[PDB]
RNA sequence: ACUGCAGGGGAGACUGGAAUUCCUGGUGUAGCGGUGGAAUGCGCAGAUAUCAGGAGGAACACCGGUGGCGAAGGCGGGUCUCUGGGCAGUAACUGACGCUGAGGAGCGAAAGCGUGGGGAGCGAACAGGAUUAGAUACCCUGGUAGUCCACGCCGUAAACGGUGGGUACUAGGUGUGGGUUUCCUUCCUUGGGAUCCGUGCCGUAGCUAACGCAUUAAGUACCCCGCCUGGGGAGUACGGCCGCAAGGCUAAAACUCAAAGGAAUUGACGGGGGCCCGCACAAGCGGCGGAGCAUGUGGAUUAAUUCGAUGCAACGCGAAGAA
């Protein structure tokens, strides 16, 4: 029963998943359907396929609550950036502003120990 | 080759180090 | 090889039948150099078909072949620490041939007595999609539809 | 001394924002996390995600550099307070007051130790998961000390430029940092030149075993100090001094070896990099390993089972004919 036609997509792209979850300008999520969601497990959810599903599954069930009109905060250093917004642009959405919002520490908390691979 | 004669130093270094540890107690602390 | 695709065999027209697909077909079917047994073997699987189709035979196996062409097959690769298959799209006369393969590998299993009407019948279930090489094509489909998350391997 | 100058030099207090974590709430549902692939783990009791607020700790993105400063170790979010050194110019002052420095004293990364705070994140130990023949590891999930603060202790680092300090001289070329000074001086160009102090690169003479150094010397000389006398034993034992401890400092011998070493050359090799080729893989076709037999060989046995061939490149081989 909640309507609201406009809205914003927050795109996380990590290495290893993609979740895309469309919430209210207000900040309220609706749908988040996500690289798990769509059917998907281990490595396999790192892939931009399963980005361009998620994307595409998150923007369907946010349709079936009425959004025309997204605008995309993208963020993570992930494969899924573009086949995700995409796949958003190909599910009906429109996709309106584009931004980064990928979190930028000024120096603070100190990373975790190199990987000795 | 320098290394090498950096690591026999190690190697003593690192066995007399082990002998001390096990070897801080009434095993040398006495004597 | 490495230098370059190599040269292929060109295959003339068939005399019975204005097509070439009968003669790659036929080829196919060749072992051990019976070409003359190959061929009547061919012939009169179309020769017998044309009593239960009414259509020109070269027109039903040509339904035949559309039905079991490949498009889309799960070529395999090892990356990491676990090997997985690549779904890759696959040129016409390489699928046509694996097609006809599939139906003569199959064809020398399928259970009737001979393999004149053995893969006359083959022919006409292909045709009108029933047999067992038209559901190796629809699971190696799925199969391949089931790795597509992985088609960003493309060598 | 005076006038200027540059600077993350130091200390104290206050203070700023990003980000991480956690808490409170709003939304919202079945995943999240992680890997080479997973699992342990987190969540379905509402996680991840997203929004708002809040708590706290640590480090201070962009500036930022090859740069600057400091004796070295080291030093940058901002502001204020206190404070050290350095450089240039004037020639006002003193008039050799200099250099070095055995001992000695102080300073001295990180780890560590004591007491008291603090503790976000990270993270020795530890635990689980994974990998593996094993895996006391590397990878993952957590995670204690510690990392932070105050005050003491420690006094060691590849504390390195592996190059002690001072001074004088010995082609240049080109950057960059801080001053001063002369010419088109108002043609502004903030160009050209000179000089002082840095700081880099390249290079001559010279030096070097070579690598290379080369006005910031590893050159040419002088002064003073520290240190070496083959490799191990051993920076160890004993003694002593210091330290809460860890341990540090000083520091041998017996014995043993004929080497140990430094640079460079040629190859070889690499689970190094690049280019390429080969039925090498790949795509196929047909086989062997299964059966029987032929033949050779290992083994065995016999009176002899002649001898040779034993990865590829020995084994239907010497043997293209053993009754
Ligand atoms: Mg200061
Ligand atoms: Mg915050
Ligand atoms: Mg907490
Ligand atoms: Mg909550
Ligand atoms: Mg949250
Ligand atoms: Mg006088
Ligand atoms: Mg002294
Ligand atoms: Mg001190
Ligand atoms: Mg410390
Ligand atoms: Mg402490
Ligand atoms: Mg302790
Ligand atoms: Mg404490
Ligand atoms: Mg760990
Ligand atoms: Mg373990
Ligand atoms: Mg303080
Ligand atoms: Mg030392
Ligand atoms: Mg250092
Ligand atoms: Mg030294
Ligand atoms: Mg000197
Ligand atoms: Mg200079
Ligand atoms: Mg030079
Ligand atoms: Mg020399
Ligand atoms: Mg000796
Ligand atoms: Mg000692
Ligand atoms: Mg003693
Ligand atoms: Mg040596
Ligand atoms: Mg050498
Ligand atoms: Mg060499
Ligand atoms: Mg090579
Ligand atoms: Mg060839
Ligand atoms: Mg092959
Ligand atoms: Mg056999
Ligand atoms: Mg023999
Ligand atoms: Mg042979
Ligand atoms: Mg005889």
């Amino acid at each position: 029963k909640k309507n609201v036609p406009h809205g914003a997509a927050h795109i996380k792209s990590t290495f290893n998943n993609t979740i895309v979850t469309i919430t209210d300008p207000q900040g309220n999520v609706i749908a988040w359907a996500s690289s798990g969601h769509v059917g998907f497990k281990g490595s396999r959810k790192s892939t931009p396929f399963a980005a361009q599903l998620a994307a595409e599954n998150a923007a369907r069930k946010a349709q079936d609550h009425g959004v025309r009109k997204v605008d995309v905060f993208v963020k993570g250093p992930g494969s899924g950036r573009e086949t995700a917004i995409r796949s958003l642009q190909a599910a009906g959405l429109e996709v309106g502003a584009i931004s980064d919002v990928t979190p930028q520490p000024h120096n603070g908390v100190r990373p975790p120990n190199r990987r000795r691979v | 080759g320098s290394v090498i004669k950096k690591r026999r130093k190690r190697m003593s270094k690192k066995k007399h180090r082990k002998l001390l540890r096990r070897t801080r107690v009434q095993r040398r602390k006495l004597g | 090889p490495r230098k370059g695709p190599a040269p292929k065999r060109p295959l003339v027209n068939d005399p019975v039948y204005g097509s070439q697909l009968v003669t790659q077909l036929v080829n196919k079917v060749l072992l051990k150099g019976k070409k003359s047994l190959a061929e009547r073997i061919v012939y009169g699987a179309l020769e017998q078909a044309r009593d239960k189709t009414g259509t020109d035979p070269v027109i039903t196996l040509k339904r035949a072949l559309d039905n079991v062409k490949p498009a889309l097959e799960v070529r395999s690769r090892r990356v990491g620490g676990a090997t997985y298959q690549v779904p890759v799209e696959v040129r016409p006369d390489r699928s046509t041939t694996l097609a006809l393969r599939w139906l003569v590998g199959y064809s020398r299993q399928r259970r009737e007595k001979t393999m004149i009407e053995r893969l006359a019948n083959e022919i006409l279930d292909a045709s009108n999609g029933l047999g067992a090489s038209v559901k190796r094509r629809e699971d190696t489909h799925k199969m391949a539809e089931a790795n597509r998350a992985f088609a960003h391997y493309r060598w």
